[PDB]
């Protein structure tokens, strides 16, 4: 049930509310108040998407998708199977979420380190927000919210860029996408050196920190070292939607033309026109 | 006539998709996931057949470990439930337990690409030196949990094989001694080093080093977790809830 | 809080370190210098830089493709310095516009872009044995090398292998900040929609992907600096408690965890996949699938939703309609 | 750089596909205020009298109008396409009945046109019709015509910066560009598709595996063919101040039925109708403009989803006089 090294850690404490309540392991997974209300927002949005699911006309993976209300019933409720489902399983979905994320403050502090993890999963859960709740309340209804369905949701992002023009050209998307393949190329990079240096074939010694310096001086004539990639994998990473946000918030709300057209900032400046 | 039709309604990109998904299947659970146990295995309360490393400085190690010696554990549990807590018998710090839990490290010393001690003083590596507009943290007070000044800051201990400084060494007050703080665990200011993490009577208690110019992989450990611990155990409050 | 994982509170320095290749030492260049305000957020030290004959192949091959590259966008704003400044993102080197197959196309029409690509696929390749070759003469694995690899034969897929798969060297893609971009667009609708492309998928997922193990792998490594979890290959052959307290987070957390090392493994597989995932896309479009929607119609998978607006019948198909 | 808050939107596909109209009020205002300059329709006349054939003397096309009605239509068109001139535009002030200026020529032609389009293309133009103002808005030059290469400005009232002038080759790519909604896409779609019916705009195959035959080398079609698809959408789009979920479902642009809207299979027709104005009532009049008229390869100005549409999705917000001037069309 334990890992060979993991007695010593298990004691009470570092909880933010409950206090011995909830301060347990469920087999290898810690509980605590933040656990138990992780499951009953997953247990109450996993029965919703069920109920409205079976109440659709497919159970094919792909092909079911539970969608928001029509543009007409802006911010209000909506009837059950006309986007109420949706507007549930919306809350729902926060809820595990927050609770997701506070869960692991608390495991953080019992193992007395930094909250470095679950700051970092507050960004996913920003551009979540970005898309399901602000956009759609600047625009002014819930119905320009995404879809949740597998193929279904490909669909709305689809539609959106292209209500756009050519969504290539947000200036937002830019910096997101050059972010994404960035962190991508960053990681193949870090994993294989880490690798290279304790595994560098046949029977050969383990090489050395300043082996790591080494390689990455020879090839690129700079080493950022063994701690400060973690902190720029972490930067990399998160600006993907930090950056992101702002193009996804500015299409509607700030600007109804092509994206393309935007950059006439620049190319219309009169004295080159 | 259609360019990668098949048999049946089958074509050739409907064939990929199967290979691909059981290539990833078969890399995730037969590889990766072996790969994830060569350490807490097995468990107590699907094993890789063991990894060999030659070590850079000589001698080899197969990992996971198995120890000659093992250490007991002073920590009570609070029910007789599988998946109950355990509660520290006496001092959580000096007892390291929980936070203040350390790993079996070797008692060598972290040596550099030429051998050399790795982690060591100013006083010995005199041919380093900290960063012109940084503050000299030396002879500076440090300031503990409960705002007592616990001691003053005698050497900072340099990484020689990465360029990093990663303790502060300090007199401790009324106690004859030094001892080690990791960096990470001090706020450095112009004129004092901040250190929440335990209170200034529990600097007495950090644990010591064999030798006064050179410190051990399993001493690292010793020394880092026991401010570690203080996060937790400083004060009876902060084993509690927050709210 | 730990300072330290914000910015380098106290800077250290030192002499230099030299540690010795099986080849090559003589050819390192440059006299190392000391940013204070790099070495806040890395390490301080600048160069110096290994030279050797595949970085010079490299500079030389790949200088040239650019060359090629940028005096026909000076020559589409008819060396007008303004207007290249100006319009510097709307310029680009094109593919041939008209079908002549596989054949070799004129200059003006294709030539100077196959040339600045023949050009840039040494230059790549050169680079390559210089990622590869300098981890040998360092006694490293070939891990970074290998990944590389894929990354190069996913841009030799959409360049010249799928042209030349479907015979059309039409199909590469344009040199330019823009026009390269239009390409995307021109692709995916030509074959129907990529968000229906399985691979085009699985390469998404990896690239999410990546973005999800480095927050969390980088994240963790900070909230572990305390302990010297940033020492990585020494807690590889000594696990220490920083690497411990690690895996128990992520265990405690999703019921299960990695190792120091293992992560590492993760980490290169996911960023491998992206490239490896997108190539064997490229590599079925237009050979073997023509249109990735109707596959997926064919194969039952693709959603379908209700009217809003009434069906609109395809009026090409009605009686009488002109052509 | 930006523009405020709040926005325009409508919906045109099932919820949750994010299909619909984004506008600007500001933008919508403009255009409206622009548009409802149409002068409103003539008085009825006297529907008693001769037919105008027996009346004047060379009525080709009007012919069957009493002298009141005939008049009615004379002041009409003076309105619409040469109000500051007057009836000199096209008349020999001391015979009217002469052909004397290039105009008259050219007007009576277009006066076919008009009842053509109002007759013959209704898929398009439906009840709402065109008149001459549609295009003309008042100026014998109509704002927003085509050479068979790009010019700017897209409107012809404005005056062009040196760089904007067709004969400084460095501007090129600005002047395609700003056809195509502001992309780098280097493909003219207006003579590509529009000026004629040469070409094919659908490029994506309607088989999910390629067909054997027409799927390898010089069988393919290039994939540029793609890209200048794209440009005449680009122009399309901004020409009906719209983007593509006003006619697409982009889960699948090459589908028709629930996959496109209404507008779409309008828009077709509308593509027919442009290519039969240019083909064989536009581009023919070359021989009869004066040279200061015609492009640098001779040709005469030509027709574009613009030249009536002028940024919005219907001409003139949908604006008719077509029960006013039934001399326009349809005619029996
Ligand atoms: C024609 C269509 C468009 C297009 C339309 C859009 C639109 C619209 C948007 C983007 C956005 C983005 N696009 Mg795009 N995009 C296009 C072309 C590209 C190309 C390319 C190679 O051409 C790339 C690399 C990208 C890349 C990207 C991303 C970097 C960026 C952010 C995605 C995102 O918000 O995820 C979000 C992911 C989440 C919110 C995940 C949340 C996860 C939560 C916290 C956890 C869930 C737990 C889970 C349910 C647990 C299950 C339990 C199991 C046990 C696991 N796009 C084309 C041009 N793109 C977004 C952006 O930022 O714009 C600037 C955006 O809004
Ligand atoms: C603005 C941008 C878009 C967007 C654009 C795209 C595009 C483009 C693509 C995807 C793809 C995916 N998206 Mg998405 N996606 C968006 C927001 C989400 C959200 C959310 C909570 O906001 C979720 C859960 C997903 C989930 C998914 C997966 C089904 C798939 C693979 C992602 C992956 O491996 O990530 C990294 C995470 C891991 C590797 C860990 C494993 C995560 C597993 C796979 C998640 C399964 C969730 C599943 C749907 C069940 C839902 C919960 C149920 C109640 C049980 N997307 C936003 C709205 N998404 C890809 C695909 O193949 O679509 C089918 C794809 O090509
Ligand atoms: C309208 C347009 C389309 C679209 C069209 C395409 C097309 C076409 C392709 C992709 C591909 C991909 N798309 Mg897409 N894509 C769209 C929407 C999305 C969305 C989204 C949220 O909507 C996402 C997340 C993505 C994501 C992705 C990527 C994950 C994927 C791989 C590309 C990559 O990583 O290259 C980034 C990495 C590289 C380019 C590698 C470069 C490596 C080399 C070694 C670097 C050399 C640098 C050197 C110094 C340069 C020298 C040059 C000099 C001249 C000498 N797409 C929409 C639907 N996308 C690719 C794919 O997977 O196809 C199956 C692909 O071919
Ligand atoms: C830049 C920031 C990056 C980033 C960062 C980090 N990511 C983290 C952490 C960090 C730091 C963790 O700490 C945490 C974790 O534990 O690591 C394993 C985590 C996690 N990342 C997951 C998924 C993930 N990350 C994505 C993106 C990025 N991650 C970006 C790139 C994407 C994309 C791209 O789609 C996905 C799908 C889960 C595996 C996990 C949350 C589990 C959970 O929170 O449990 C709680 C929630 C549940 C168990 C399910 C709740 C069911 C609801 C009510 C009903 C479903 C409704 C739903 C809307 C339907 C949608 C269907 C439709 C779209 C088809
Ligand atoms: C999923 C896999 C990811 C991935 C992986 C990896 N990526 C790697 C490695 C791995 C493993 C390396 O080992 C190698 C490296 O060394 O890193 C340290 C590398 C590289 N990835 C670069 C760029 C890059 N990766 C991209 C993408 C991904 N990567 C994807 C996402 C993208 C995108 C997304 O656009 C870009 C732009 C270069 C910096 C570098 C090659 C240099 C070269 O080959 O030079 C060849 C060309 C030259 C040397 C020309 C020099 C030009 C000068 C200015 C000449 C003078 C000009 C003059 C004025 C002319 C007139
Ligand atoms: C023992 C233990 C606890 C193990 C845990 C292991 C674990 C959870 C590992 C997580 C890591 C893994 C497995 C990652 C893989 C997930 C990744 C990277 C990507 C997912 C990508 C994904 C869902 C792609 C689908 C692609 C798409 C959009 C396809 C749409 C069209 C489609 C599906 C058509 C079907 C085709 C036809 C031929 C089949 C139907 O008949
Ligand atoms: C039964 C019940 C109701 C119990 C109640 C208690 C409770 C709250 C239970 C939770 C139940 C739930 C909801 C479980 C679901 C958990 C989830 C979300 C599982 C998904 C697994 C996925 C998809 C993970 C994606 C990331 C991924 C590919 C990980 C594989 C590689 C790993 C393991 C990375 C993690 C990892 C990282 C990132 C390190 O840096 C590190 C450093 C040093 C040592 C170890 C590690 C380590 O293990
Ligand atoms: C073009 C822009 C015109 C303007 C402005 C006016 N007229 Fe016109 N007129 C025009 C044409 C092309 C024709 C011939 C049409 C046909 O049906 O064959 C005419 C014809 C007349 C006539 C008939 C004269 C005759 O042939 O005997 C008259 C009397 C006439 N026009 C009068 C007229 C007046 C009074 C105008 C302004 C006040 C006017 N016209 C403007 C073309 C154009
Ligand atoms: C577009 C859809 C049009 C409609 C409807 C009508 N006209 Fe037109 N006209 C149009 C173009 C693109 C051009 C060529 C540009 C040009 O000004 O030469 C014309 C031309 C004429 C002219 C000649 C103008 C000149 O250069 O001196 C005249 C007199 C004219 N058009 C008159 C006219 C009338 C009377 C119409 C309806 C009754 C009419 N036009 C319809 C475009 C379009
Ligand atoms: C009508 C109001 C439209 C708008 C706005 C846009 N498009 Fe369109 N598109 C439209 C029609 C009538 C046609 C068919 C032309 C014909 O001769 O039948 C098209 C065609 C395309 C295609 C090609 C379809 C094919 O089968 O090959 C594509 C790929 C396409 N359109 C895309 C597209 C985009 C991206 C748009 C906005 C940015 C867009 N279109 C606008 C009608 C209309
Ligand atoms: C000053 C600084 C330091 C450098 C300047 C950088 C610079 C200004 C570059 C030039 C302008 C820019 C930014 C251009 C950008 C272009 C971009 C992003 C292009 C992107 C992709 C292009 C691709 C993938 C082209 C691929 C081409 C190939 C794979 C070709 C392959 C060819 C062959 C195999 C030829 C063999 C056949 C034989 C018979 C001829
Ligand atoms: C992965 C890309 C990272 C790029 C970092 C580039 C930094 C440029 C450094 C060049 C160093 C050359 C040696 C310095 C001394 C000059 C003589």
């Amino acid at each position: 049930a334990l890992l060979s090294f993991e007695r010593k850690y298990r004691v009470r404490g570092g909880t933010l509310i409950g206090g011995d309540l909830f301060d347990f392991w469920v087999g290898p997974y810690f509980v605590g108040f933040f656990g138990v209300s992780a499951i009953f927002f997953i247990f109450l949005g996993v029965s919703l998407i069920g109920y409205a699911a079976s109440q659709g006309p497919t159970w094919d993976p792909f092909a079911i998708s539970i969608n928001p209300p029509d543009l007409k019933y802006g911010l209000g409720a909506a009837p059950l199977l006309e986007g109420g489902f949706w507007q549930a399983i919306t809350v729902c979905a926060l809820g595990a979420f927050i609770s997701w994320m506070l869960r692991e403050v608390e495991i953080s502090r019992k193992l007395g380190i930094g909250w470095h993890v679950p700051l970092a999963f507050c960004v996913p859960i920003f551009m979540f927000c970005v898309l399901q709740v602000f956009r759609p309340l600047l625009l002014g209804s819930w119905g320009h919210a995404f879809p949740y369905g597998i193929l279904s949701h490909l669909d709305w992002v689809n539609n959106f860029g292209y209500q756009y023009l050519n969504w290539h050209y947000n200036p937002g998307h830019m910096s997101s996408v050059s972010f994404l393949f960035v962190n991508a190329m960053a990681l193949g990079l870090h994993g294989g050196l880490i690798l290279s240096v304790a595994n560098p074939g046949d029977g050969d010694k383990v090489k050395t920190a300043e082996h790591e310096n080494q390689y990455f001086r020879d090839v690129v004539g700079y080493s950022i070292g063994a701690l400060s990639i973690h902190r720029l994998g972490l930067f990399l990473a998160s600006n993907i939607f930090l950056t992101g946000a702002f193009g996804t918030i500015a299409s509607g709300p700030f600007w109804t033309r092509g994206w393309p057209e935007w950059w006439g900032w620049w190319l219309d400046i009169p004295f080159w026109s | 006539m259609y360019h990668g039709a098949l048999a049946q309604h089958l074509d050739i990109a409907q064939l990929v998709w199967y290979a691909q998904w059981l290539v990833i299947w078969t890399v995730v659970l037969l590889y990766l996931r072996r790969e994830d146990r060569r350490e807490g295995y097995p468990l107590v309360e699907e094993l890789p057949y063991p990894k060999t490393f030659v070590l850079p400085h000589g001698g080899t190690v197969t990992v996971p470990r198995r120890r000659p010696e093992t250490r007991e554990l002073k920590l009570a549990q609070t029910d007789g439930f599988e998946g109950a807590p355990l509660q520290p018998t006496g001092n959580p710090l000096v007892d390291a337990v929980g936070p203040a839990s350390y790993a079996e490290r070797a008692e060598v010393v972290d040596a550099t690409v030429d051998g050399k001690a790795k982690i060591v003083p100013l006083r010995v590596a005199t041919d380093f030196s900290i960063a012109e507009g940084d503050v000299d943290p030396r002879g500076l007070p440090v300031v503990a949990a409960d705002g007592v000044e616990a001691g003053t800051v005698t050497d900072l201990w340099v990484d020689r094989s990465e360029h990093y400084f990663r303790y502060l060494e300090l007199s401790v007050a009324g106690s004859a001694r030094t001892a080690l703080i990791p960096l990470g665990f001090c706020d450095v200011k112009k004129d004092k080093i901040v250190v929440t993490s335990i209170l200034s009577e529990q600097f007495a208690n950090v644990p010591r080093l064999q030798s006064r110019d050179q410190i051990t992989l399993r001493e690292e450990d010793k020394v880092s977790a026991y401010y570690a611990g203080g996060l937790l155990y400083a004060t009876p409050e902060r084993a509690e809830s927050l709210l | 809080a730990d300072y330290q994982t914000i910015y380098t509170q106290i800077q250290a320095r030192g002499p230099h370190i030299t540690v010795s290749g099986e080849w090559g030492d003589n050819d390192r260049v440059g006299k190392p210098f000391y940013s204070y305000w790099l070495g806040k957020i890395g390490d301080a030290q600048i160069g110096p830089i290994y030279l050797g004959a595949s970085g010079i192949a490299a500079f030389a091959f790949g200088s040239t493709a650019i060359l090629i590259i940028l005096f026909n966008m000076a020559a589409e704003v008819h060396f007008d310095p303004l207007q290249f400044f100006r319009q510097f993102f709307w310029l680009g080197l094109y593919p041939p516009k008209a079908q002549y197959g596989m054949g070799i196309p004129p200059l003006h029409d294709g030539g100077w872009w196959l040339m600045a690509g023949l050009f840039m696929t040494l230059s790549l390749g050169s680079w390559w044995i210089r990622v590869y070759s300098r981890a040998r003469a360092l006694g490293l694995g070939t891990h970074i090398a290998w990944n590389f690899a894929a990354a190069i034969f996913f841009v030799l897929c959409i360049g010249c292998i799928h042209p030349t798969l479907v015979g059309s060297w039409s199909e590469g893609v344009p040199f330019g900040i823009w026009p390269h971009i239009d390409w995307l667009t021109a692709f995916s609708i030509r074959y129907g929609n990529f968000y229906y492309c399985p691979w085009h998928g699985f390469s998404i997922g990896f690239a999410y992907g990546c973005g999800l193990l480095f927050a969390a792998h980088g994240a963790t490594i900070l909230a572990v600096a305390r302990f010297g979890g940033d020492r990585e290959i020494e807690q590889i052959t000594d696990r220490g408690t920083a690497v411990e307290r690690a895996a128990l987070f992520w265990r405690w957390t999703i019921g299960f965890n990695a190792t120091i090392e293992s992560v590492h493994r993760w980490g290169w597989f996911f960023s491998l996949m992206v490239m490896v995932s997108a190539s064997v896309g490229i590599l079925l479009t237009g050979t073997f699938v023509d249109n990735w929607y109707l596959w997926c119609v064919k194969h039952g998978a693709a959603p379908d939703y209700p009217a809003y607006l009434p069906a609109t019948p395809d009026p090409a198909s009605l009686p009488g309609a002109p052509k | 750089c930006f523009e405020p808050p709040p926005a325009t939107t409508t919906q045109t596909g099932f919820r949750g596909l994010s299909m619909g109209e984004v506008l600007h009020p500001a933008t919508v205002k403009a255009k409206k205020e622009r548009d409802a300059q149409y002068p409103p329709a003539l008085a009825a006349v006297k529907a008693e009298g001769p037919p105008v054939s027996q009346v004047y003397k060379n009525v080709k096309v009007l012919g069957n109008l009493t002298e009141a009605e005939f008049l009615r239509t004379m002041t009409a068109i003076t309105e619409w396409v040469s109000p500051q001139e007057g009836c000199t535009y096209c008349h020999d002030e001391n015979n009217l009945a002469s052909e004397a200026k290039y105009p008259y020529v050219v007007a009576r032609r277009m006066l076919e046109m008009t009842r053509a389009i109002n007759t013959n293309w209704t898929q398009h133009v439906a009840q709402t019709g065109v008149t001459c103002y549609t295009c003309h808005r008042g100026t014998p030059l109509p704002p927003y015509v085509r050479y068979l290469e790009p010019t700017l400005p897209l409107n012809n009232r404005e005056t062009p910066t040196h760089v904007e002038r067709v004969e400084t080759r460095s501007g090129y790519v600005v002047r395609l560009a700003k056809y195509t909604a502001y992309s780098a896409l280097n493909y003219d779609p207006f003579t590509m598709f529009l000026a004629n019916d040469k070409r094919q705009v659908r490029v994506v195959p309607q088989t999910a595996l390629p067909l054997v035959g027409v799927s390898r080398g010089k069988e393919r079609r290039p994939l540029s063919d793609a890209y200048a698809t794209f440009a005449l959408m680009m122009s399309i789009s901004d020409s009906l101040g719209t983007n593509c979920t006003f006619c697409h479902n982009a889960q699948t642009f090459e589908s028709w039925g629930k996959k496109s809207t209404p507008q779409r299979a309008i828009a077709w027709w509308g593509i027919r109708m442009v290519r039969d104005l240019n083909m064989n009532y536009l581009a023919p009049l070359n021989a009869s403009l004066p040279a200061s008229r015609l492009g640098r390869q001779g040709e005469a100005p030509q027709a574009d989803c613009r030249t009536c549409h002028q940024g919005v999705t219907k001409p003139l917000f949908g604006a008719s006089r077509l029960k006013d001037y039934p001399e326009l069309g349809p005619i029996k």
